[PDB]
């Protein structure tokens, strides 16, 4: 099974700061797909096809990458931008999800 | 008779002694080439394309412009276009129900354009089979008549025709398999092995990502039988600006090979000499030549067919002939032969004898050097074996005959020494030689009678001779082979019926009852031969003329239609039938 | 709007079998694939498999071959996941998810269920 190591495991951010989170893959993948999960709630679609933004996500999010290295960036982090972010792939059977990167806000 | 000389040598007494040469060391026969019995599979460079099946889905859009005169009607223009069927209409109309909608909607010249069949409302039309042609694949369409507008006099009118065509076509790709072409003549600038899954996204595409989709769990429904398939497949669907093509996704490695199996050799002999291996096959009459080191199959790009086809063919050829008589020693070995041939060799050993950087290989089109290497080596090894056996027999005969030459020296040392020095000599353990002077003009007496003692008479003819003409006549006696001795000492008792030939200067002298009768030629006595005949003739000269079964002008004329010649005729049309220079104002 | 109502039995005995449902509304149930994922105690997300309601084609994780079976009710517009031989490590929140019936660049889990929470204990 293809593995998606998702660094960092936990990142702390102050509101306004530009932050970035990585997702590197064991083998080359065609695309990467990002999801947001807040507690006691379902995951929601966030970034699809490595760069495209899902319906209703803010324009401060952006994605980048190809092959085995992928990234998610926020231009200025807001307070509602505080959850776990999962990268997943479907290029191989089974579909796998990364370990998650938890985004914490400073106050 | 004067063609023969005469000779006088004294008694041999001197320091000139001579010995015969002792027996020589006869040559040892060459030992012979050691072979290895084995099974081979020979590979050539693949020149065949990769062939696969595809299906095309497009719409023939035709809009015509008719002017309606008083008596007649004239086309003012006919616009023909090929529209791709969308992805959703291939999946949900054609594969689902066997229908295609009567509207083409597609992007053309950076504009979304729509076209309604018969300029009417949209409906779903049934795909029915095309009219049969010979040596064509299957096809389906929705309409067979063009739509032209109805007559309103002195107006220009327009009419649109939409025909949804589905065609099965053969698709061909060549290495590095970045592209393929269809049977229509349409290039597709995508690898046949491209996909979003299983690592296939490294393959080439020059199309945007919205043009390519993949369907896993695809069940094809036959358009004639209306029968859905029982096993699923993964379909690639690519919309181009003129058509959408569909094909099965397969992995690239078990589909493509750079080499192809050419010959299966059940009896391949391997010989090692001169720092090389020589792989001879007696069935196909070739010998291949390689280095001692095996070739690594990891050096061959896309070379997974080689080990599969070799191990399968070797196991058949072992289970057909070598089942009870041999065992396999080791694994199959791989060698690169001169001319660009890869040899997969399985060594065998008989049950009696069992006491204890990536690159492309280019093959040549002519195997004639390996078949000339076979025929030369097969003749060379035979003529060297046979002429070597004659050479060991000629040495053994000349050593064996020396015993017969030792017993013949003691009998007649004059004739044996004169036959082994190269000059007439006199001889008497070693043997001592002397050279005779050569006289001629000899006279022979008529009487063999000894007058002094009447009860005896000489055995050999009396002669008188002169060394030179200014010297006295020397009395002597005729000896053996025209040797005139100096003494008259060959006495014998007188007998009855005395009749003798004696060699006297290129002919025989004949004496009857001790009296000179007459001289003879040698062409009077019957000749018997001591000799064994041997009639060897030379191999004559032969001339080899040029000979071909088809000249290169014949193989190019074998094609029905030549593209260079049709385009040279067709593009000369305005230079023959029009005027490209005149401008009317 | 597009909604995936997901309810099932939530407290179950070790060595038994449960069936979770995901009712679909707001879209044609037959032209999208229904996926199932597992989130155990906030460790990760594991994909189970999917089913196409039209062609009944199933592609599954081999980790769950002796564990899950998937089926649909076409007349009821509900998908089902049946989890057999329940041990305690099977205790997780199970989600249902919608996905296109093809692989393009657009193909992603765009709608989710709220998640049925399973407990294997006594």
């Amino acid at each position: 099974q293809i593995v998606l190591s998702q660094s960092p495991a936990i990142l702390s951010a102050s509101p306004g700061e530009k932050v970035t989170m990585t997702c590197r893959a064991s083998s080359s993948v065609s695309y990467i797909y990002w999801y947001q999960q807040k507690p006691e709630s379902s995951p929601k679609p966030w970034i699809y096809a490595t760069s495209n933004l899902a319906s209703g996500v803010p324009g401060r999010f952006s994605g980048s990458g190809s092959g085995t290295s992928y990234s998610l960036t926020i231009s200025r982090v807001e307070a509602e931008d505080a959850a776990t972010y999962y990268c997943q792939q479907w290029s191989y059977n089974p579909y796998t999800f990364g370990g998650g990167t938890k985004l914490e806000i400073r106050r | 008779n004067a063609d023969a000389q005469f000779y006088v040598c004294p008694p041999p007494t001197g320091a000139t002694v001579v010995q015969f040469e002792q027996p020589r060391r006869c040559p040892t026969r060459p030992e012979g080439q050691n072979y290895t019995e084995g099974i081979a599979v020979v590979f050539k460079e693949n020149i065949a394309p990769y062939k696969f099946k595809a299906t095309m889905y497009y719409k023939d859009v035709t809009v015509s412009q008719v002017w309606f005169g008083h008596r007649y009607s004239q086309f003012m223009g006919i616009f023909e276009d090929r529209a791709p069927v969308p992805f959703e209409e291939v999946i949900d109309k054609i594969n689902a129900k066997g229908v295609c909608r009567s509207t083409a909607k597609y992007v053309r010249n950076n504009m979304e354009t729509t076209a309604f069949h018969r300029d009417d409302h949209e409906t779903d039309m049934e795909l029915k089979p095309a009219k049969v042609a010979t040596r064509t694949s299957r096809g389906w369409h929705t309409t067979d008549l063009k739509y032209n507008p109805s007559r309103v006099e002195a107006f220009h009118r327009y009419g649109t025709t939409v025909n949804c065509i589905v065609e099965e076509v053969d698709a061909r790709s060549v290495y590095p398999y970045d592209e393929f072409v269809l049977a229509t003549g349409d290039f597709v600038y995508m690898s046949p092995f491209y996909g979003y899954r299983e690592g296939s996204h490294t393959e080439h595409t020059s199309y945007a990502a919205d043009r390519f989709k993949q369907v896993d769990g695809f069940y094809a429904r036959d358009l004639t039988t209306k029968a859905r398939a029982t096993s699923p497949t993964t379909r690639n669907l690519l919309t181009t600006p003129k058509f959408t093509v569909a094909w099965d996704w397969v992995p690239k490695r078990p589909a493509v090979c750079t080499m192809t199996k050419w010959q299966e050799v059940d009896e391949m002999l391997r010989a090692e000499y001169g720092g090389s291996f020589r792989f001879s096959s007696d069935a196909i009459s070739t010998t291949f030549t390689t280095n001692l080191t095996e070739y690594s199959l990891s050096r061959v790009d896309l070379g997974d067919c080689i080990g599969r086809d070799a191990r399968e063919a070797i196991d058949r050829m072992f289970a057909r002939k070598y089942n009870a008589t041999h065992i396999k020693v080791g694994q199959p070995q791989y060698y690169l032969a001169t001319g660009g041939f890869l040899i997969a060799y399985q060594p065998l050993l008989s049950n009696t004898l069992a006491e204890l950087s990536v690159e492309r290989i280019k093959t040549t089109s002519s195997i004639e050097f390996a078949r000339l290497q076979f025929t030369y080596n097969h003749i060379q090894r035979h003529v060297n074996d046979m002429l070597g056996r004659i050479a060991v027999a000629w040495c053994e005969l000349q050593n064996h005959e020396l015993t017969l030459w030792n017993e013949a020296r003691k009998l007649n040392p004059n004739a044996i020494a004169s036959a082994t020095v190269g000059r007439r000599v006199s001889a008497r353990m070693a043997v001592s030689t002397c050279v005779p002077v050569a006289p001629d003009n000899v006279i022979v007496q008529n009487s063999m009678r000894v007058s002094s003692r009447p009860g005896t008479c000489y055995s050999r003819p009396l002669v008188s001779f002169r060394y030179e003409d200014q010297g006295p006549l020397i009395e002597g006696q005729l000896g053996e082979n025209n040797e005139l001795r100096l003494t008259r000492d060959a006495l014998e008792p007188c007998t009855v019926g005395h009749r003798r030939y004696f060699i006297f200067g290129g002919g025989y002298v004949y004496f009857e009852e001790y009296a000179y009768s007459h001289q003879l030629s040698r062409a009077d006595v019957t000749t018997v031969s001591t000799f064994i005949d041997l009639n060897i003739t030379m191999l004559e000269d032969h001339e080899f003329v040029p000979l071909e079964v088809y000249t290169r002008h014949e193989i190019k004329d074998s094609g029905l239609l030549d593209y260079t010649e049709v385009q040279r005729r067709n593009q000369l049309h305005d230079l023959r039938f029009a005027d490209i220079d005149t401008v009317i104002r | 709007e597009v909604q995936l109502q997901q309810s099932g039995p939530e407290l179950v005995k070790p060595g038994a079998s449960v069936k979770i449902s995901c009712k679909a509304s707001g879209y044609t149930f037959a032209d999208y694939t229904m996926h199932w994922v597992k989130q155990s105690h906030g460790k990760s997300l594991e994909w189970i498999g999917y089913i196409n309601p039209y062609s009944l084609f199933i592609d599954s994780n081999q980790k769950f071959k002796n564990k899950a079976t998937l089926t649909v009710d076409n007349s009821s517009y509900t998908a089902y996941m049946e989890l057999r031989s329940l041990t305690s490590e099977d205790s997780a929140v199970y989600y249902c998810a919608r996905f296109p019936p093809y692989y393009g660049f657009d193909s992603h889990f765009d709608y989710w269920g709220q998640g049925t929470a399973l407990t294997v204990s006594s």
